């Protein structure tokens, strides 16, 4: 089997996004979720309520004769039927330690039997229930989630781009995130429906930590992807992404215009 | 020298801090302490409205508390926009058929989003009837018939003459028949007819009312490139009522002006009724001698001519007047200007496909996606970022606009200094992150920015187009976020159909549109594309991009837009300052 | 010059259905299966008699709707149609008939074929079924080909079914519109037989995006319901339509047409198996093991090499063979459309798997993606249109005349057909809701239903011509 | 046996309005001409003039100038006669005040009106019934809500479906509900804008918030909404009305994918559905095309257009989004009996302006005139009303039966025609005045082939046969006057004496779905008008509640709507006297002007 | 096929450069497909385009 490589990684923000999407590397769970408390910030089901399903079991639905099919396992909650559901994140454009084209990246390498819409406020998941709920457990639990910084919200959910609020929390219309003796906590499920009790997601990293581990550029803090005098410099004088950019141009410009032309390039 | 976005050039405005009243650098915000849509006066007054609304007609209609979840709207600065670069303005200052006299160089700050809304602004809506109920055609074969089949001659008096007629049956009356019902003048003071040539002779025999004078119009150079293609022929202009197309569509104007035209040709020239001859002047006027803003459109999206979906991206950017304005003449130091063509050609190419067509025609609804489009005419962002690429090129390659070679190498080098010079402004200005908040709005500006840098520096329009598509890796690779969900159709695909000729695939940009596939559906492009294509020819020394007829025809102060600022006349229709046409008032009870 | 390169064509079993056939031998301006595919699309029709009596029964003709009503009860409404009530109301009957249609099948079809036919050996064919209710047709290839159009067998068969029909039963000059109405539905006010009851698997001849793209006006739920969901052989419908729609938009020509040949032979062909073996080394796993079973096989076929190491280790691969890289792009394309849409069973993901399979493959390799920016560029349209409030609908929907999804030349909706396959009924608009007739009449002819076995043994019957 | 003329005499308020046109008794055939002072003898033209000097003064272009007339021969050197809309004086219902007007008197005339009031450019009523028409949006709701429980797992009951149709208010024409910072649109230019609902099911009819409902019920007559509930069955209909406004800086192909955007939306709301969720896509494609009726169909290239434009409406649509067949005047006007007269009189009324001067003139042709006297003619001074009734009384007595009962043959049809073209030329010829005020042979011809087909569509029932006896009307015409109409009136006369019971490929085809776009309508005035209200009138006779579609009968069952569809010929009467309010003016965004 | 044959013969024969591309495609195509007709280009056909 072919080892991949994911993406150039010649700097600390583009290693910060190889980790991320490589699946074989264990995201670091900072954080202990109890099975209500999980179960009721996803907001679909509740502890101990029986999953729904859209179809009936994959066993009784007659599946046709199919060679291809039997070659792919179906996931558990296809075997049983789940109704498909979404859970959206929004990641700030201040340092997260995940951001949106990552996480399509990331779905797409480490979960199976996924759906996934990648926008510049939001990115949506939608899997069969109970398989969303196993990747729930990535998504919220890991390093990838920073409580100020990478949030849960269904819908409203403008923030990514707007200015941090004074305790350094992402925007949410809804305020279903809050800050609360230093920790940030969820007031309101991903719906914003009352919960019986407040979701603690613990303390936000300190701005260092987010600066080491963001897969973003930002210029304001001397890392943009293109710097002053690379426009037009050799690609060796310029950075990985900024190379493996120019070259994708380069290649679908030529290859549009006749197949041929990129042979050996 | 700050950026045009903290400092305008003359009236010295931060666009971007009288939004917060807070320095744009600094990263910190209050949020849920404004009273939700209570900070808006649009939305207030929009709410007691609503009430008396819901009184007389028994169904409630606009209501605020209906926000998910009890989050009203404004939960954040519902911001205020200023009209980009209007305090650069000298010239344009004269009384026009929609508004008085603009004094130029006056700013237009403070509006709120709801003014430049398309459904709530009778400019926006009027730029586009103007250019749908325009008939265009050549009148050679029309004489010719008259001369070789008729046999009377044509001469600048019977010219005159049936341009007399032609004003007066085009929107109200009856010359010929008797017993015959009329509209009343009023509701069609907004339609007549008019003609340009390139025959200065012929020009000057006429009665100059019915006259488009393009040695007035345009500089000299400019006029001289103009009659040359016009030549020793006359074109008609007719403009049909505003009212007519608003209860039907722009296809209604060819067929309008081949009624009333042919019957004009009758009265003028005495051919009986019913004579053979008829038939030419329809055909011609219809078929045979025309020239359309917009072509038809297939089943699913099914248009005569003139709907937004066929206008020509070069007949958006030849429609636009900013080329013959003083500004853009020389307002770079006393050198032409593309730039100011390139940003004023797109504010009614962005505003039109997108609000006009593909929100009032292909989606729909209350919003007209009103802030997406906002953000490419104000705040002076886009502006800043435009001139910045032409700045840098001019040094770097010592030379002046449209003279940087236009090799695939140096628009990757100006579009990579332009993006890098976007993300670094809103990298370094969380206010201004926070007023472009849609990911499409940033995206879109440093692709526009970068095409209009390499489309004004090297005059090739294709190429020009061809830094936007460039920008996906550039802005993706950076932020790790684009725009919209389905902002980045066009663009990954453009990357490679640029310089493919595959069937539907290749095509010169002044002759795309929106019914070229990849552009058919999504906001934040085309406008921008309009805009480079106008920019481009205008640099390397040109009077139009793409038809000279199309120039010509919209260089009219009798226009009720005015063409030549776009920009002012969206903002002056944002102050309720723009009386449009088409409205009913002559007929219908007081109000 | 000829597409002399040898391929293997394997079944969707992973076994080898031909060996050595010159890629020249499966493109559609050879191939007589692929060939004959089209011809059959151009000259099949279905007559819905059942359909035809109920709305003569009831009036409920043409769609939306529609009611002619007839009041058998006017004496019991209430009301007085006579001036003070002089004489007592009676009811009329003006807009409605029973005829027995699907009763007499039988004889109408042996009616409708002596129409239809031009000589007595010319390979006309009515054929009853579901007892009676419908009847397949498919006209000659004399009548077919007799002017330029595609649409002679839907126009023929309308107007023998409305003739033969009035003639049968005797019917009065009143029967004319109602009888012409219960076959065309609302033609000539509209285009198309709107709400009529002769089909033909393909739209109104007025409907195209452009010229050449009536193949490519068939949603992906017609493809999957005529090929009862057998996931590769939906595929293989598909690759094939949009092949012959390729031919015909002019875009399988000259430096082209090696380009496209390979789309339809790698994607929709299993050629030298490589959608089956992807499938197969990467089916446990998610898209990312699909990308990583891609690259590894175009290394190993030298199809790409290593081109440079940049100073952190990472490499660019540079194409050996540019439109063969394309076609594996497109073949590990549909490969991961079953692989990630197989293991959840549900299509709807297939439009983030159309965008990330590619993206992810970019940044793998330095390589372009399939169609050089139309696979991520439909990725991004078909997702968008598939999961907002502007437009476009469910998956099957869609098609390659569908203004979303038009735009990769070739190697888009085959991995829609793949994806709506493979669905465990988790959509409104499956291929049971919009394509029942489709694939109950259509779906059982062999051609339509299984393409891939007979595209191989026509490729064999002339791989030495080339 | 025959009464007093309506033309002479108008039933109760005893009008003679062709005696009005010239203060001379109508018999008479002589008069003065060229002693009016042209144009002078107009009030609308002679204001017009002035006007018009003063607009050439601020544009610096001259506009209309009566002197411009050919040979020096200013219009008005006969008397441009002034009309008077027939039958108002015979109405009793309908006073209620609506949103483009206050209350009518029921009964009141309106008389004096002059040719340019009643032109489709300067008349704002005749523009909303157009525009009340293709800024529809009807849609069933089964499949949203099926998508809903099914696939979201939400359920749907009477209280979810009035948020949604609370949310779908405030976001049809001025708002948004889920996103922050979204621009709006001021209620004030769309307060036309709407959504409602109605249902076969009386109990879920109950269970609804009634400001969303379109009430069958309190609409309809008893034996009318049985029978329309009893199409509709156990099943929601959306019927959604964007703004006018909207539609006037497009076309009526914007409704369906208008309502597609704020439906889809307004479910999001209402079920709280995550955003960007795959169901969403449901609702926009059922609104398009899943489940959805237009009031137009697609047209081809020649005259290209997407959905409800007029040209893709089907007679029959035209003759069921009228609704005179549910108003007193048509259930008992008939000595206490169904009148199918007023119903054909009525539909016919905007399926004549809206036909030809809406769409052939509006959309195919165009100019200043809007054709306006040759439409005029079928709406005023009793004429057509006189002739229509005549072949009704005719038929009554020699068949002794009620309306809708005379045998539907070939023969009965002859008869009928016959008889009614004999009796319109009769009048033609023996009132000169008459015969100058319906100048153009156009008018004469089609008002004789109208009321013909009037009688047989009243008297049979038989929508086909009634106007099969229009045609037939073509030889009875020509070989008594020897002359017909307009140089191209008869295409569709001559062909359609064969083509009504022909069934070639695009000949033949039923009246209710026959339109604009059958190929011998497609391009001229005077006719399909006149069908649409043969259809009305040949369903109303035999008892039925609409002819052609029972969704689009109750779509416009609405008193929202800024038209009133109950009496067409009045609104376009109170559009004349200037008193027609119309929706879509941009009043509150525009200086004070 | 004749119009994309004519625009990938012409582009090869003469060597040309990226920027041709469009432009020769105009040379053939006229407006398509920015029109369903190849509208003012220099392919024709006896027959009217298939939208007509
Ligand atoms: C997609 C298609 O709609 P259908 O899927 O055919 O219903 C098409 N609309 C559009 O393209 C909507 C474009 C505007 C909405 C997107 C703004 S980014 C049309 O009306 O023909
Ligand atoms: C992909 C490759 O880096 C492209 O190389 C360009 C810089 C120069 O192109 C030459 C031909
Ligand atoms: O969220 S989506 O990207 O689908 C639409 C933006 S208006
Ligand atoms: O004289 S014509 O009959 O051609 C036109 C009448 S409006
Ligand atoms: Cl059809
Ligand atoms: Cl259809
Ligand atoms: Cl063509
Ligand atoms: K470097
Ligand atoms: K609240
Ligand atoms: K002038
Ligand atoms: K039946
Ligand atoms: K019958
Ligand atoms: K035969
Ligand atoms: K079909
Ligand atoms: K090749
Ligand atoms: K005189
Ligand atoms: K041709
Ligand atoms: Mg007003
Ligand atoms: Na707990
Ligand atoms: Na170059
Ligand atoms: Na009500
Ligand atoms: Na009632
Ligand atoms: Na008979
Ligand atoms: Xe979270
Ligand atoms: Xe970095
Ligand atoms: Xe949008
Ligand atoms: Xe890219
Ligand atoms: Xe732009
Ligand atoms: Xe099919
Ligand atoms: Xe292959
Ligand atoms: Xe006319
Ligand atoms: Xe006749
Ligand atoms: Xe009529």
């Amino acid at each position: 089997v072919y080892q991949r490589q994911f993406l150039p990684a010649d700097d600390r923000v583009t290693k910060n996004r190889k980790k991320v999407v490589d699946p074989s590397v264990k995201l670091e769970k900072i954080r202990t979720l109890s099975d209500k408390d999980f179960l009721t910030l996803i907001g679909h089901r509740h502890l101990g309520e029986a999953y729904r399903s859209v179809n009936p079991p994959l066993a009784e639905i007659g599946e046709p004769e199919d060679p291809i099919r039997e070659l792919v396992p179906p996931t558990e909650g296809a075997k049983a039927g789940d109704r498909v559901c979404t859970i959206i994140m929004t990641d700030s454009v201040y340092n997260p330690p995940i951001a949106h084209y990552t996480r399509a990246w990331m779905y797409h390498n480490r979960f199976r039997g996924i759906d996934n819409g990648v926008y510049s406020g939001r990115v949506t998941l939608e899997m069969r229930e109970r398989d969303l709920e196993e990747a729930c457990r990535t998504l919220f639990e890991t390093e990838i989630c920073d409580a100020s910084r990478d949030q849960v919200r269904q819908y409203t959910c403008t923030g990514h781009s707007c200015r941090l609020d004074p305790d350094g929390m992402m925007f949410d219309p809804i305020e279903r995130c809050i800050m609360s003796g230093g920790n940030v906590v969820y007031q309101k499920d991903s719906f914003g429906n009352p919960v019986d009790t407040p979701i603690n997601m613990g303390k936000p990293l300190s701005e260092e930590e987010l600066i080491e581990r963001t897969v973003v550029y930002r210029t304001d803090r001397g890392e943009p992807m293109t710097r002053e005098g690379d426009p037009g410099a050799p690609d060796e004088e310029v950075r990985e992404a900024l190379q493996w950019s120019r070259r994708i141009q380069w290649l679908r410009m030529l290859g549009n215009m006749v197949p041929d032309k990129i042979k050996g390039m | 020298p700050k950026q045009l976005f903290l400092e305008s050039k003359n009236s010295k405005m931060n666009s971007i801090e009288m939004k917060y009243g807070q320095d744009p650098a600094i990263n910190r915000a209050e949020f849920h302490v404004y009273g939700g849509v209570r900070q808006s006066k649009r939305k207030s007054e929009a709410w007691e409205a609503a009430k008396r609304i819901t009184k007389e007609r028994g169904i409630p209609n606009y209501n605020p508390d209906l926000h998910l979840k009890g989050a009203q709207m404004g939960q954040k600065v519902l911001q205020t926009y200023r009209i980009t670069g209007l305090d650069r303005e000298w010239a344009g200052g004269e009384d026009t058929p929609a508004h008085k006299g603009w004094k130029p160089g006056t700013d237009i700050a403070g509006l709120e989003m709801d003014d430049l809304n398309y459904e709530n602004n009778p400019a926006m809506q009027q730029c586009y009837d103007d250019m749908r109920r325009t008939a265009i055609n050549g009148l050679s074969i029309a004489h010719e018939t008259i001369e070789r089949r008729f046999g009377k001659e044509v001469t600048p008096e019977t010219i005159n003459l049936y341009f007399e007629m032609l004003n007066h049956n085009i929107g109200a009356g009856a010359i010929m028949m008797e017993h015959t019902a009329e509209t009343n003048p009023e509701l069609v003071k907004d339609s007549y007819a008019k003609c340009f040539t390139g025959n200065d002779e012929l020009a000057d025999a006429l009665d100059q009312r019915f006259l488009i004078d393009i040695n007035k119009m345009f500089p000299k150079y400019q006029a001289d490139q103009i009659k040359a293609e016009v030549g020793d022929r006359i074109f008609q202009v007719a403009r049909i009522p505003t009212m007519a197309v608003r209860t039907s569509d722009g296809g209604l104007s060819r067929a309008w002006v081949g009624q009333q035209a042919s019957l004009a040709f009758l009265c003028a020239y005495d051919i009986p009724a019913g004579d053979a001859v008829t038939s030419d002047f329809v055909f011609t006027i219809k078929h045979g001698d025309v020239v359309f803003m917009g072509t038809q459109l297939p089943y699913r999206r099914a248009q005569r001519n003139n709907s937004a979906g066929g206008i020509a991206l070069g007949y958006y950017s030849d429609c636009n007047q900013t080329s013959r304005t003083p500004e853009a003449l020389e307002g770079l130091d006393g050198g032409i200007d593309p730039v100011k063509v390139i940003v004023e050609a797109l504010t009614p190419g962005c505003v039109i496909t997108d609000q006009g067509w593909l929100h009032n025609y292909l989606a729909g609804g209350s919003s007209g996606w009103s802030n997406y489009i906002i953000s490419v005419y104000t705040d002076e962002v886009l502006e800043d970022y435009g001139y910045h690429g032409a700045i840098y090129a001019m040094d770097k390659w010592k030379c002046g606009v449209g003279e940087v070679p236009n090799t695939y190498e140096n628009m990757m080098t100006i579009a990579e200094e332009v993006s890098r010079w976007s993300q670094k402004n809103y990298d370094e200005y969380p206010g201004l992150m926070e007023a472009h908040f849609g990911g499409s709005q940033r995206y879109s500006i440093q692709a526009a920015a970068s095409g209009a840098a390499v489309g004004a520096m090297t005059g090739d329009p294709d190429l020009g187009n061809a830094a936007w598509h460039y920008n996906t890796p550039l802005c993706k690779e950076h932020y790790l976020r684009l725009g919209f969900y389905g902002h980045d159709l066009q663009d990954q695909q453009n990357m490679g159909h640029t310089y493919s000729y595959r069937s539907d695939q290749g095509i010169p940009y002044e002759l795309k549109g929106p019914n070229y596939p990849d552009f058919a559906m999504n906001v934040g492009h085309m406008g921008g594309y309009i805009g480079i294509i106008a920019g481009a020819a205008h640099a390397r020394g040109a009077a139009y991009s793409t038809n000279p007829i199309i120039k010509a025809a919209f260089a009219d102060p009798n226009l009720q837009f005015d063409f030549r600022y776009p920009r002012r006349e969206f903002g002056i229709g944002g102050l309720r300052q723009f009386m449009p046409a088409g409205e009913r008032d002559a007929v219908i009870p007081p109000h | 010059a000829y597409l002399t390169e040898k391929i293997d064509l394997y079944g969707d079993n992973g076994k080898v259905l031909e060996s050595d056939i010159p890629l020249e031998a499966v493109t559609p301006v050879q191939n007589p299966a692929v060939r004959e595919l089209a011809s059959i699309f151009k000259r099949s029709v279905a007559v819905n008699l059942g359909g035809a009596q109920k709305a003569l029964s009831t009036g409920h003709y043409a769609n939306e709707y529609i009611h002619f009503p007839d009041i058998p009860n006017k004496d019991k409404l209430g009301i007085k149609s006579s001036p003070g009530g002089k004489y007592p109301p009676k009811s009329v009957k003006v807009r409605t008939m029973d005829l027995p249609l699907v009763d007499d099948a039988d004889d109408i079809a042996a009616r409708l074929k002596e129409r239809l036919q031009v000589n007595p050996d010319d390979g006309t064919e009515v054929r009853v079924m579901k007892k009676g209710n419908v009847l397949y047709v498919k006209i000659s290839e004399q009548l077919a080909n007799t002017g330029v159009e595609y649409t002679t067998a839907l126009t023929t068969t309308a107007q023998a079914m409305t003739d033969l029909v009035m003639e049968k039963y005797d019917l009065d000059f009143h029967a004319s519109p109602l009888v012409h109405c219960a076959f065309y539905g609302r033609y000539p006010q509209t285009y198309e037989f709107m709400g009529g009851n002769v089909i033909s698997l393909l739209a109104a001849s007025c409907a195209n995006e452009g010229p050449g793209f009536a193949m490519r006006n068939i949603m992906a739920n017609h493809i999957v319901a005529a090929t009862r969901k057998r996931t590769l052989e939906a595929v293989a419908l598909s690759s094939t339509l949009e092949a012959i729609g390729h031919v015909e938009m002019g875009d399988a020509i000259g430096r082209w047409r090696r380009w496209q040949a390979l789309v339809h032979a790698c994607q929709g062909l299993n050629a030298n198996n490589v959608v089956y073996d992807l499938v197969k080394e990467a089916g446990h796993g998610c898209t990312g093991d699909v990308v990583a079973a891609t690259v590894g096989r175009a290394l190993e076929d030298g199809i790409i090499s290593v081109k440079k190491t940049l100073p952190s280790g990472y490499k660019f691969y540079t194409a050996n063979d540019p439109s063969m890289w394309n076609a594996y792009v497109c073949a590990g394309l549909v490969a991961a459309v079953i692989v990630n849409q197989g293991a959840a069973r549900a299509a709807q993901g297939v439009s983030s798997t159309l965008l990330y399979f590619n993206d992810l493959i970019e940044h793998e390799t330095g390589l372009p993606h399939a169609g050089y920016g139309d696979g991520m560029g439909n990725g991004v349209s078909f997702s968008f249109f598939s999961h907002a409030i502007y437009g476009g609908g469910s998956p099957g929907i869609f098609s390659g005349n569908h203004i979303v999804t038009r735009h990769s030349k070739g190697f888009a909706i085959p991995v829609i057909a793949a994806a709506v396959s493979l669905d465990s009924g988790t959509a409104v608009y499956g291929p049971e809701a919009t394509s029942g007739l489709v694939g109950d009449i259509f779906g059982e002819v062999d051609l339509i239903r299984r393409p891939m076995e007979a595209i191989a043994s026509a490729a064999a019957e002339i791989k030495d011509k080339f």
